[PDB]
This record gives C-alpha cells, sequence and structure tokens, in this order.
RNA sequence: GGUUGCGGCCAUAUCUACCAGAAAGCACCGUUUCCCGUCCGAUCAACUGUAGUUAAGCUGGUAAGAGCCUGACCGAGUAGUGUAGUGGGUGACCAUACGCGAAACUCAGGUGCUGCAAUCU
RNA sequence: GACAUUGUCAGGUGGGGAGUUUGGCUGGGGCGGCACAUCUGUUAAACGAUAACGCAGAUGUCCUAAGGGGGGCUCAUGGAGAACAGAAAUCUCCAGUAGAACAAAAGGGUAAAAGCCCCCUUGAUUUUGAUUUUCAGUGUGAAUACAAACCAUGAAAGUGUGGCCUAUCGAUCCUUUAGUCCCUCGGAAUUUGAGGCUAGAGGUGCCAGAAAAGUUACCACAGGGAUAACUGGCUUGUGGCAGUCAAGCGUUCAUAGCGACAUUGCUUUUUGAUUCUUCGAUGUCGGCUCUUCCUAUCAUACCGAAGCAGAAUUCGGUAAGC
RNA sequence: UUUCUGCCCAGUGCUCUGAAUGUCAAAGUGAAGAAAUUCAACCAAGCGCGGGUAAACGGCGGGAGUAACUAUGACUCUCU
RNA sequence: GAACCAUCUAGUAGCUGGUUCCUGCCGAAGUUUCCCUCAGGAUAGCAGAAGCUCGUAUCAGUUUUAUGAGGUAAAGCGAAUGAUUAGAGGUUCCGGGGUCGAAAUGACCUUGACCUAUUCUCAAACUUUAAAUAUGUAAGAAGUCCUUGUUACUUAAUUGAACGUGGACAUUUGAAUGAAGAGCUUUUAGUGGGCCAUUUUUGGUAAGCAGAACUGGCGAUGCGGGAUGAACCGAACGUAGA
RNA sequence: AGCGCCGUGGCGCAGUGGAAGCGCGCAGGGCUCAUAACCCUGAUGUCCUCGGAUCGAAACCGAGCGGCGCUACCA
C-alpha cells in the first residue's frame, strides 16, 4: 500500500492565490540585533537633542 | 580521555568573582534518598493490589554517560559543576602524552 | 528476540565460568603433578587441551557476539570472559610449550 | 545467455563507465582497435574512408568485434594483409546494466519483483551521434572498390543506419589532398611511426631547423 | 539516509577558484561598511568562520549593524507565501559592495547638477531615463559600398 | 628616469637559458666583548661600514621560448538552448518560426602598471 | 499437648487461573533490510527546494591535546652523493603549487599555514540575551556575531566562548548534584527533615521520547479491490517462432541442406513484471463431453528445389477443405 | 501374544542431602542521634552448592588417507 | 474453541452505509512539519464570511537599464584527476631473456617497464572554460546637497558614527507597462488517497510500471471537434435573437 | 537468490597487533638378525587471492575465487 512520497505541483499557484505580499517597511526600524555599547549612547544622545531642542523653542 | 586534576577557572563565589585554581573530582549520584516525596508517593501507589503502577524503562540504547566534573575552588570552596562530551574511557590521572618516544 | 539473545548470552556466561572453574583445577593439579608421574602429566595436559579448546569456541562465539549482534547492554562482561578465555589460553600455552620443549634440542641448547 | 541489443539500443541512462563506483565490470570482448599496415607511413595510404553512424545510440562491443573481424578478414583475403590500416574510433566505455529476474517456476515466491531493482554489469557499449565516424581505414586509390565492400558487409553487423564517405582529407590527418601535398613538397612534414608532425612558425628557432632542416634549406 | 547539513550541495559554491587561492586580498578588509549600504553575499571558503548559508550565496541585502570584524545585513527569503526577514552576521570577507549602487548615486549626483544647471535657463531637462527608442531614418550611400549578390551553398561533407 | 622603505591590483608581474648593469642605494661582505640563539655566530642576535665585490642576489634586456593576458566579422551565428505548431519521421531523432548564444581551435598583439615618503649624476 | 490448629503480617513457589501486550516503513504480507534520528558526494534538470527498498559511503566515537595563543620551519616524491649500509636505517645538496599532512566517511579549505617542531597556557570559563540551519519560522542538536566580566598568549596589533568547515545526539514526571544559603512547612518559635527557585547530570536509537512474547489447519468482527492468490488489460525480459549478413561445414562448392561471431523483428499457447477491474464472492486443477475458430501444415490434393538414378527422404509454396 | 527394549543425567525438569565466610524478607537485637530515622550484625524456607534419576522431557557426529586392476574400505590419523 | 435470559447498554469503532426545500454570490485540497503516524488527527497552506484604516498608494507570477551570483547543457583531455588506442625517438653505473663472452661502471641484439614529442576514444559521483532558461538587488521625498546641535560611543583631535535643527532642490520626483481599489485584522469550513499531457529526468528490457522538477489541465467542467474516450485540439457556460 | 560460516605444513586442525604452532605423517641416527613399536634429533608453510588502514599483522577493514550450512512461507 505505497501512497505518494512528496511533491510541489500546486504549490505556487496556492502561493499566488493571495501570496507574495513583500514585508511592510517603516521608518525607524527595531534596534534589536544591534550593537548594545551603540543603543547604550544612542539613548543619551536622544535624550541631549530632545532636551536641547526644547531648551531652544522653549 | 584525560582530564587533569586542577584546572584555573572563573569563580562566581561573590569574593573571588575571577579565575582560581579549581580541584577537580568526577559527580556521582548520590543516594536516592528514602522520605523524598516521589518515592512515597510511588511506595502508596505501589501498595495494595494492581502490581507495577509506573513505567520501567527497558529499551536502553547508550553505550556512556555524559561525565560531569566538580571543581572546588581552593580560596572559598565554592563548587561548580561542567558537563563535557561523552567519553567511552576516563581518567584524572595526568599521564602526559610524549611525541618522540618509542613504542 | 533480544530475550531470547540475552537467554543465550546467559547461557554461554555460565558455561565459560563452568569451564574456566574446571580449567584452574587441572592447571594446579598439573603443577603438583609430582613430575615423577609423567603419564599423569601427559593426561592432565591433554585434559585441559580439551578444555581450552572448549573455551576458544566460546570465545569465537564471544567475537561474533560483540562484532555483529547488538548485545546492547553486556559488552563489559562479554569482554570480561573473553579476557578470562585468552588468559587460561596463554597458561595452556606455557604449559605445552614447557612439555613440548626437548631437553638437547637446538632451541633449549642456545639459551636456557 | 546475452539479451538481444534492442534492449540497449537507446541512450537512455546517463554514462554509467567503469570507476571506482563499480569496480566490478565484464572487461570488453574487443580488444584490438587498430589493425592492418598501422606501422605505414602517411603518405603511403593517401585515401581515406570512413563509415560513420546516422543515429544516436549504443553500439555493443560484441558487435564491434563481429565488424571489425568482418572487415578484417575480407580485406586481408582479397587484398592482401598490408594493404590497409583499418582503426575503430570508438571505444566501449558504456557499462550496461542488467536487473536478472529468476525463470524458474514460482520465481514470485522469492523474486521480491521490482524491489532493489539495481542492476549488476553485464554488458559494455559505446555512444555514438549523428555523424560520429565508428571505423576509419586508410588505403591507397588502388583499394577503394574493397575497402567500401568491406566496410558495406561491416556494416550489416550494426543496428542502425552508417554511411559510407569518402573523406576529402590525406588519410588520417586533417589536412586535404593538395594542402598537405603543397606541405609535403616543402620540408614542413616529418614522419613519426606512423603519423606526422608539422613545423609551425611558433617556438625556438633553434629546434625547428635542427628539426625540418629541408624547409629552412630555401 | 538522506543529509540535508549546513553545506550540503555546496561543494563547487564554496570552491575558491582557479588561481586564486590562499590569503584574501587586504582592500576586503580596508573596505568600509555603514549602515544602510547594500552589499552582495559571496561566500569564502577559505574564511570558514562567519560563513553565511548557501542559500544567501549571491543575496543582495542592506546593512543594520556593524561590529568588530563582521556586519549584519537584513536579506528577505521567500517561505511559504510570503517573504520574512532574515538578519545575518556576516564577517566582511564574504562580502562586496554592489556597484549598481554607488552607480546610481553618480546618476543621482549628475542629475542633481543637470537641474540646478538648467534652473538658471529654464530648458526643461528631461532628467527622466528612456528606454532604446526605435531608431529614425537615415540615407545609406553605395560609394565604396556596392551592394555584393548572396546565394545559398551547396551541401558538402566536410570531414 | 634609477634605487630604497611601506604598499595596491596579484604572472602583461611567473618559469627556462644567456647578456648587461654610471651614480647612489640595496646586497654580498668583515668581527664575536656585550644582549641573544644554535650540534655549528651557517640561520638568528650584537658590533663595525671598517678589509673587499658587483661574482651572486636585485633591476633591465634578449628568445620565430614555455606559460600568462587582451582582441578578432578565426572557428561560429556552429554546438547548445527558451518559446510554437493537428511540423517531418515507425522510431531514434531531425528540420522550420520568433529569440538568446558558447568553449576548444586558428590568427594577431603584449610581457607589469601604479600610490605615499626618502634619496641619486 | 502448650507443639499442631486458627488469625494477621512477611519471604518463596504458583500459565492451575486472571488481565493485558506482542512496533512501523514496505512495488501484497512474511523473511530480509532501515531508506525510522543524522552526515558527505551524486541523482537534482547551473539561486534555493526536491522523491524511490536510487547510486557510492559514513555516524552513536576520539582528543589535556588531536583545544587556545605565539615563534621557527616546509611537505609527498624524484635525482645526485657518503664506511659497514644493500630496495628500505642516518647524514648532505638540488628540484619540488602541494602531487603530503590536518583523529575519523567523503567533499571543500589551508604553504613565512590551518601542515611539522618548540614555548606558555585552560576561553573546552561566567551572565543571560540576539541571529542562521532543519522549520510550524515550535522544540532539540549544531553554528554565527556582538555586549558585560574574568583570564590565556604574544613585543604588539590582535586571536581565543572547544576540535579548520560540513555529522557525532535527547522533553514532561521522578531521582540526584551545584548555586542562592534565598522562600515555605499556613496557631508562634528553634533544630533535623521535606518541599520550592535558578543551572546541570541520570534516557527514552521506533532517536518530538508506550512499560510489553507467541500461536490459531477451531476461529470471529469492522472494513479493504488503497492490498495479494484466477482470468482479463499494458509490457515481452524469459519462453516460442521468423528473418537479414555470411566466417566456415558440406570431398571439390558460403547459401542442396546447414550455418558461427552479430543484428532486426513477431507472438501472447510459457514464466515473469505490474496492480487497472473484481474481496456486500465472476464457483478455482485435471479429466469426460461438445461445438467453433487460427495456421506457425503432421497426413491428404497440386506443385517447385535437392549432394532428387529408382525407392525412401529433405527443404519450400498455394492451401485449415478433410 | 512373541522377541526385545541399547548409550547419554551435559541441558531442562523432578527428587535427596544440610556442617555451612554464599544470597537472605518481616519481626526481633545492638550502635549513633534530641527524635523521626540511619547503619550494622543475626538472618527460616527457597535459590546457590553437591548427589541421584531417561518405561522423566528428551538427545544419540564430521573430515581425510588406506588391500598384488579398478571400486570399496576391515584398518589408521585428526577435529569433536 | 465457553449455552440461554435480562441488565450495565443507545457499550466502543481512526471503519461501511445513509443524511430530507429552492434560488443567488464566492469557491478549494490531495501539499509542509509532528504524532506506535501510513484508511486517522494536529499544524501551516488553499476557501468563505465579518469586516476595519484609508483613497491611488511602503504595489505587480511582466519587461528594460545597471549590477551580482551559479557550475547544468555544451566543450576539453598534444590542460589537472581517472580511464584508454597505436606506433616513433631515447635512457638503463639500475628489469628479464640469449649472443660475443672468464668477467669488466663490457659489446650486440630480443622483450618489458620509465621519460620525451605525438596519436584514437571517454567520465552522474573529472575539469581550465562555460551558456540559454530560470534567480537576487537598485532605479530617490523615509531622497540629495549645505550649515551646525546631542552623546556616557569613537577618534591623537569638533575626528568620525547615528539621530537631528535650519535652508535649498517639486511636477520628467529620476526607466517601461498596468493597477481591476491599497493595506490590515479576526474567525471558521472542507481538504491533507490524487491523476493526466508537453518538456527535463531516476530505476527498470519494457509497461496504460514505479518515482521526482516546471507549467498547464482533469478531479470540480459542460460546449464544437478527435466516429467512439476524464485529461488531446479549440474554447470555458445567465436567458434569447442576428 | 538472500543470510551465516570456513579457507593456515603433505592430511585433520589451533592461532589475541610486536606475529606461525599441535597431532599424525616426512628425513637422519640409534635399538633389533630385520621390520614395526620405542629412544635422540631435524626439516616443513605464496596463512585462498587482491587492495587498503597501521610504524608494523595470518589476524583489522574491504573486492572476488572455492566449499559448506540455514531460509525460500500464505494461496
Ligand atoms: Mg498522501
Ligand atoms: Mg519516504
Ligand atoms: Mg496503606
Ligand atoms: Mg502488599
Ligand atoms: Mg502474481
Ligand atoms: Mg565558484
Ligand atoms: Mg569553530
Ligand atoms: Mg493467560
Ligand atoms: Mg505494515
Ligand atoms: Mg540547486
Ligand atoms: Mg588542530
Ligand atoms: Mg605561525
Ligand atoms: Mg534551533
Ligand atoms: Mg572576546
Ligand atoms: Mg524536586
Ligand atoms: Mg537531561
Ligand atoms: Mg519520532
Ligand atoms: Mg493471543
Ligand atoms: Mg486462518
Ligand atoms: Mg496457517
Ligand atoms: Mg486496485
Ligand atoms: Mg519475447
Ligand atoms: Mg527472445
Ligand atoms: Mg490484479
Ligand atoms: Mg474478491
Ligand atoms: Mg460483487
Ligand atoms: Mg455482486
Ligand atoms: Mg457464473
Ligand atoms: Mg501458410
Ligand atoms: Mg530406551
Ligand atoms: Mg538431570
Ligand atoms: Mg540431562
Ligand atoms: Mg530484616
Ligand atoms: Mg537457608
Ligand atoms: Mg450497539
Ligand atoms: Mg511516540
Ligand atoms: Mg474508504
Ligand atoms: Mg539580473
Ligand atoms: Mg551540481
Ligand atoms: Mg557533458
Ligand atoms: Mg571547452
Ligand atoms: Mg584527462
Ligand atoms: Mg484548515
Ligand atoms: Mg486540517
Ligand atoms: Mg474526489
Ligand atoms: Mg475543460
Ligand atoms: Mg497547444
Ligand atoms: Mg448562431
Ligand atoms: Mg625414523
Ligand atoms: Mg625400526
Ligand atoms: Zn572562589
Amino acid at each position: 500500500a505505497k501512497s505518494k512520497n512528496h511533491t510541489a505541483h500546486n504549490q505556487t499557484r496556492k502561493a499566488h492565490r493571495n501570496g507574495i505580499k513583500k514585508p511592510k517597511t517603516y521608518k525607524y526600524p527595531s534596534l534589536k540585533g544591534v550593537d548594545p555599547k551603540f543603543r547604550r549612547n544612542h539613548k543619551h544622545a536622544l535624550h541631549g537633542t530632545a532636551k536641547a531642542l526644547a531648551a531652544a523653542k522653549k | 580521555v584525560n582530564v587533569p586534576k586542577t584546572r584555573k577557572t572563573y569563580c562566581k563565589g561573590k569574593t573571588c568573582r575571577k579565575h582560581t585554581q579549581h580541584k577537580v573530582t568526577q559527580y556521582k549520584a548520590g543516594k536516592a534518598s528514602l522520605f523524598a516525596q516521589g518515592k512515597r508517593r510511588y511506595d502508596r501507589k505501589q501498595s495494595g493490589f494492581g502490581g507495577q503502577t509506573k513505567p520501567v524503562f527497558h529499551k536502553k540504547a547508550k553505550t556512556t554517560k555524559k561525565v560531569v566534573l566538580r571543581l572546588e575552588c581552593v580560596k572559598c570552596k565554592t563548587r561548580a559543576q561542567l558537563t563535557l562530551k561523552r567519553c567511552k574511557h576516563f581518567e584524572l590521572g595526568g599521564e602526559k602524552k610524549q611525541k618522540g618516544q618509542a613504542l | 528476540s533480544q530475550r531470547k539473545l540475552q537467554q543465550d548470552i546467559d547461557k554461554l556466561l555460565k558455561k565459560v565460568k563452568e569451564g574456566i572453574e574446571d580449567f584452574d583445577d587441572i592447571y594446579e593439579k598439573f603443577q603438583s603433578t609430582d613430575p615423577s608421574n609423567s603419564s599423569h602429566r601427559e593426561k592432565l595436559e591433554s585434559d585441559l587441551k580439551r578444555e581450552i579448546k572448549k573455551l576458544q569456541k566460546h570465545r569465537d562465539q564471544i567475537k561474533t557476539w560483540l562484532s555483529k549482534e547488538d548485545v546492547k547492554d553486556k559488552q563489559s562482561v562479554l569482554m570480561t570472559n573473553r579476557r578470562l578465555i585468552e588468559n587460561g589460553m596463554e597458561r595452556f600455552k606455557s604449559v605445552e610449550k614447557l612439555m613440548k620443549t626437548k631437553q638437547f634440542s637446538k632451541e633449549a641448547l642456545t639459551n636456557p | 545467455a546475452r539479451r538481444p541489443a534492442r534492449c540497449y539500443r537507446y541512450q537512455k541512462n546517463k554514462p554509467y563507465p567503469k570507476s571506482r563506483y563499480n569496480r566490478a565490470v565484464p572487461d570488453s570482448k574487443i580488444r584490438i582497435y587498430d589493425l592492418g599496415k598501422k606501422k605505414a607511413t602517411v603518405d603511403e595510404f593517401p585515401l581515406c574512408v570512413h563509415l560513420v553512424s546516422n543515429e544516436l545510440e549504443q553500439l555493443s562491443s560484441e558487435a564491434l568485434e563481429a565488424a571489425r573481424i568482418c572487415a578484417n578478414k575480407y580485406m586481408t583475403t582479397v587484398s592482401g594483409r598490408d594493404a590497409f590500416h583499418l582503426r575503430v574510433r570508438v571505444h566501449p566505455f558504456h557499462v550496461l546494466r542488467i536487473n536478472k529476474m529468476l525463470s524458474c517456476a514460482g520465481a514470485d515466491r522469492l523474486q521480491q519483483g521490482m524491489r532493489g531493482a539495481w542492476g549488476k554489469p553485464h554488458g559494455l557499449a559505446a555512444r555514438v551521434d549523428i555523424g560520429q565516424i565508428i571505423f576509419s581505414v586508410r588505403t591507397k586509390d588502388s583499394n577503394k572498390d574493397v575497402v567500401v565492400e568491406g566496410l558495406r558487409r561491416a556494416r550489416y553487423k550494426f543496428p542502425g543506419q552508417q554511411k559510407i564517405i569518402l573523406s576529402k582529407k590525406w588519410g588520417f590527418t586533417n589536412l586535404d589532398r593538395p594542402e598537405y601535398l603543397k606541405k609535403r613538397e616543402a620540408g614542413e612534414v616529418k614522419d613519426d611511426g606512423a603519423f606526422v608532425k608539422f613545423l609551425s612558425k611558433k617556438g625556438s628557432l633553434e629546434n625547428n631547423i635542427r628539426e625540418f632542416p629541408e624547409y629552412f634549406a630555401a | 539516509g538522506k543529509s540535508h547539513g549546513y553545506r550540503s550541495r555546496t561543494r563547487y559554491m564554496f570552491q575558491r577558484d582557479f588561481r586564486k587561492h590562499g590569503a584574501v586580498h587586504l582592500s576586503t578588509y580596508l573596505k568600509v561598511y555603514k549602515v544602510g549600504d547594500i552589499v552582495d553575499i559571496k561566500a569564502n571558503g577559505s574564511i570558514q568562520k562567519g560563513m553565511p548559508h548557501k542559500f544567501y550565496q549571491g543575496k543582495t541585502g542592506v546593512v543594520y549593524n556593524v561590529t568588530k570584524s563582521s556586519v549584519g545585513v537584513i536579506i528577505n527569503k521567500m517561505v511559504g507565501n510570503r517573504y520574512l526577514e532574515k538578519r545575518l552576521n556576516l564577517r566582511v570577507e564574504h562580502i562586496k559592495h554592489s556597484k549598481c549602487r554607488q552607480e546610481f548615486l553618480e546618476r543621482v549626483k549628475a542629475n542633481a547638477a543637470k537641474r540646478a544647471e538648467a534652473k538658471a535657463q529654464g530648458v526643461a531637462v528631461q532628467l527622466k531615463r528612456q528606454p532604446a527608442q526605435p531608431r529614425e531614418s537615415r540615407i545609406v550611400s553605395t560609394e565604396g559600398n556596392v551592394p555584393q549578390t548572396l546565394a545559398p551553398v551547396p551541401y558538402e561533407t566536410f570531414i
């Protein structure tokens, strides 16, 4: 009682029905996987920039 | 394999927190105590009629066990464990290999 | 079935142990023959030869067992039984060479 | 005991040569590939006649040996032993497999059928193409009418269609007849055991003059 | 049984080349990668550390992270019925800059120069590229180019 | 332009055989107290630039040179190949239509270029 | 006679009896094998993916160095030499792009090294995170790149989170070890004991992990033509039959009759191969009986050929009427 | 009915012996502990050891060489 | 080969059979992973429904330009590895024979190897080279340029890195074509036996045989044709007329 | 066909990485009038062939050759 092992028939049609959406990209991507020494400084840099602009347009 | 009886490695003993000397032994499992909760539950379940109530393993397939070294920091007596790969023969005694010797 | 296999494992192991046991008494009685009794000496040689041939056969079966048969648990006792069979084998070999050597043959005359 | 050639006529499988993955093949039945006056010089036999395939198929080594023996015997008997040089320009390297099934009654009781059907080497064949030369024979012009008949007799031992073509080349070379003639009237040819080496304008002038001195003696 | 390892079917892919074996030249280490650069992936068999998987050979991605000896690249992998983003940490020996990106940047600055120039004249720059238009009319003369008549050739053996 | 230090591309740079090399520079070269290393001051280390030599290294040139590199409407639009037909052929396979398109071969040409710093008749 | 007996616990014996089990894949099942967890090359059709009981092989280890760092050197082989010494001992020179070695299978990779020798070492360490492969973007295994420490080596740049890279392995429950010596034992305390938290080990190879022997020719049920044993159908290896060629046999002579080495076919009266139909049944070997059909003709009719004198015989044709 | 029922107790069973460094449960005894408890020693039968038993279950060889023709092998060697 | 009667009992069944009105709209799958899993499930996929945020775009089973990657087809072996045909010229202080020989680091000839230059034929697990078809990315407003602000990161250093302020560059805003609305979420059915055709392709002598790759189909689909046929050719369907 | 075993002196057989032996035969001498028996000695091998791993094996791992034994069932 052998049977079919494997096929890829109809799979591309199934995928291209409502398929091959490219992932939505954004401004400001996620900073995980980035160097922690870079993130730890970028936090302080952004905080200082925000404080400087707030003192500028207070 | 051959592992030396001593090894200089890290010790997280709250006073060392650095690489100190360590005396290396081999880990043995220790006698399984009675009055452990699982043992009490097992005796209670095995008592009476019904026979053996839990599975008992038969289909042994490994030939080896992973060896575990118990390291003893010589300063603060902190003990650590680290496992090695599976080896058939194991040795703590240091008979170091020499290269240019005859058979 | 692994059960039938380990049954014949245990059967051969007890047969090997009693073969070692009735080899060792023949060995010590060979050493205590009082060598004046040369007939009894040769009888003891030919008697332990049969036992070591029986153990040799058992050792070949242990060889095949450790090679192909998937013993799966008892490599240790099969190897220790094999080591005992072979040490009895070289014991018999020392005995049999000691009796086979001749007192004025060239092998005796070169180096005592 | 051998299967008919129609079971292995066509190139259905990839080339399957004897290698370090076979290690157990039957040796080829054809062994001699060059015959006649094989030590004859190049200008002794100008004319070259080819028996060339027209199918993409496989020629068995037994058929090659049979056709070789046929043409050799005919031309040696009715033209002399040393009037031609024949060369088989195919070599059986493809190894034919057979999945031998039992021919007894109740063979299905112990046959297993198509399970593990991978065959065993039992033959050798040469994979030919459209316009691939099978036989090439070089002679003088006084032997043409009989070497054509020898190749025509050898053609019956082969499956498929083969053509007999008179080549415009001088013997077993690659040059045409008048090109070789105008090359050999000068000293830029130099005979070998059976073939001929040519002078090129490339290379060291010392060795080029050491050989072919008649071309440089202008 | 079947075999699908990390380097299955990588025999010719991770071969080095003909006659450029050995160590790699120093420009690969001297090149500077920044976050947002577009880089191509081509693995080097001489460097076994930080290799990409065989799927990413010849793939082009965007840098998102720069480390001591490696580079983080974002690839779009086709899985099922969608693409997923895959973050790869690759040593720079497997990485080269994409030339199409810099050639686009030169086109950008050239278009900027054209616009800044012709803003002073108002001559309708027409900065877009255009495909190969069909060729327009021309008059070809026969002076020294009288047409030479050709004919099909008969069949011949040529062996 | 030569040379030295550090290089980039890594044979147009390599290999084989000869010939030449002002100046300077490199080099060979001379010594073993010291630091140092060897069975061996040969290599390595140190010292002198003194006693000498372009012999070698190195650079350049030569060779119907090998190799390598570039190009060709040289092979060849060939082999192969995407697409099409109720095309051919018993079949094997092969033509045609719209397209893409090699490799070997042959011929011709070439045989390192160049960056930073210093120095030289 | 205070022993037997009787009562309750404890150990042994106990197919006499009770209950249950007695893998999967599979060109039917069984036997065989593992294609069941994995690795290399190929099949695989130049991204990736990709099957068969496809092909050629391999794994359940081994290593305190065969790991890490640094320094020095160059290997296989060949040639030419030197007492004993020769084909092979040790020493010297030249050539040597790797033709060697790198634990193992194969494939990549490596030459002032990744190889060989020497020096020092434990980074084969700690804390958790992110990412790649298999992939459901789950787990496991393996691997990658950083961060925070502590270290090793080296003049230093640097390199080092095991093995140059691709394989070398394991959940819940339970037990046990290490750490915190931290939390709880719930009327309040102290000490044992126990239970918890974090990180490992003890193992499931049918490898995402049941605790498991057979037989039924006395058999039963649910089903299956997803699946065999008849026919039928495709195919024709095998069987049978027929050709083509012509080395030779036939005293002489290839072809009267034959005919090797080869090669092209036909048939479905052989046996296979397959699994399409049929398992809510197509009554299954042979014989008897009875009819018809085919020709690849044994006889009979008429002919042709012969190594046909006659006789007998052999080859072949029209022929299935009988 | 008659005539006979050969060899094998190694295995599997069955059965006889128990002086015992064998194994050896519960109860009991001793030591430690503050106790729960732990560790010892002792430890019946049975296994184990040692005998018997096949009109119990059952089982009851292989290869060479060898006699004035050949054959065969009374005979011999060896494994067992 | 464990009677009969009643009850537990409507015992369980991954298995067989059946499953009751019409019309309208949309519309599949026989594939991935895991399971004592292979006649079944879960999971992802395909499908429906409910919609929600917006209003022509942060698109596309497509091409072009530019730029990568590959190791198949082909080709090659007087290029490596391996296989392989035939001679030629040589070398033996150094293969085996004989001859002249007492022998000689002696001579002649025979035959084997080793080298040189050639020559014939080859490779799924060989290769220098190397396509066609397929395949990745980019073609800008989330962009470019100028100036100078933040940092505990980095540099010898206001040196760079990242994110910024302010200013400038707008409809040819950075190739073509098309967009039928674009994007997003929830929930759930059925399916998880497939089969056929062209082309590539493995096993097999072959098979209406078994097993893969791409695409298109049948299943789920009628219609005209192929007399006849699930798949082929043509063309896909509301009811009618021309 | 599959699986498993075996292949060693003239015959029957052992044989584990530092590496070939047992018995009977065979040869020599002795004893005996002589032959056996007996005594003292000696010799004996392509370890089936081929390749590989190892610094090295008959042994380890592969290719075949030869001979044996087991299975080949449900209809
Ligand atoms: Mg299925
Ligand atoms: Mg499968
Ligand atoms: Mg109780
Ligand atoms: Mg109880
Ligand atoms: Mg059948
Ligand atoms: Mg490549
Ligand atoms: Mg590593
Ligand atoms: Mg029972
Ligand atoms: Mg089954
Ligand atoms: Mg691929
Ligand atoms: Mg190493
Ligand atoms: Mg080094
Ligand atoms: Mg993972
Ligand atoms: Mg580090
Ligand atoms: Mg616990
Ligand atoms: Mg565990
Ligand atoms: Mg599983
Ligand atoms: Mg039963
Ligand atoms: Mg039955
Ligand atoms: Mg039965
Ligand atoms: Mg069926
Ligand atoms: Mg047939
Ligand atoms: Mg036939
Ligand atoms: Mg059927
Ligand atoms: Mg039926
Ligand atoms: Mg029916
Ligand atoms: Mg019916
Ligand atoms: Mg009927
Ligand atoms: Mg007829
Ligand atoms: Mg009896
Ligand atoms: Mg008994
Ligand atoms: Mg008995
Ligand atoms: Mg007790
Ligand atoms: Mg007792
Ligand atoms: Mg019911
Ligand atoms: Mg399970
Ligand atoms: Mg069904
Ligand atoms: Mg492209
Ligand atoms: Mg490939
Ligand atoms: Mg090819
Ligand atoms: Mg080529
Ligand atoms: Mg070659
Ligand atoms: Mg679903
Ligand atoms: Mg589902
Ligand atoms: Mg259906
Ligand atoms: Mg249709
Ligand atoms: Mg069409
Ligand atoms: Mg009409
Ligand atoms: Mg004698
Ligand atoms: Mg005598
Ligand atoms: Zn400590």
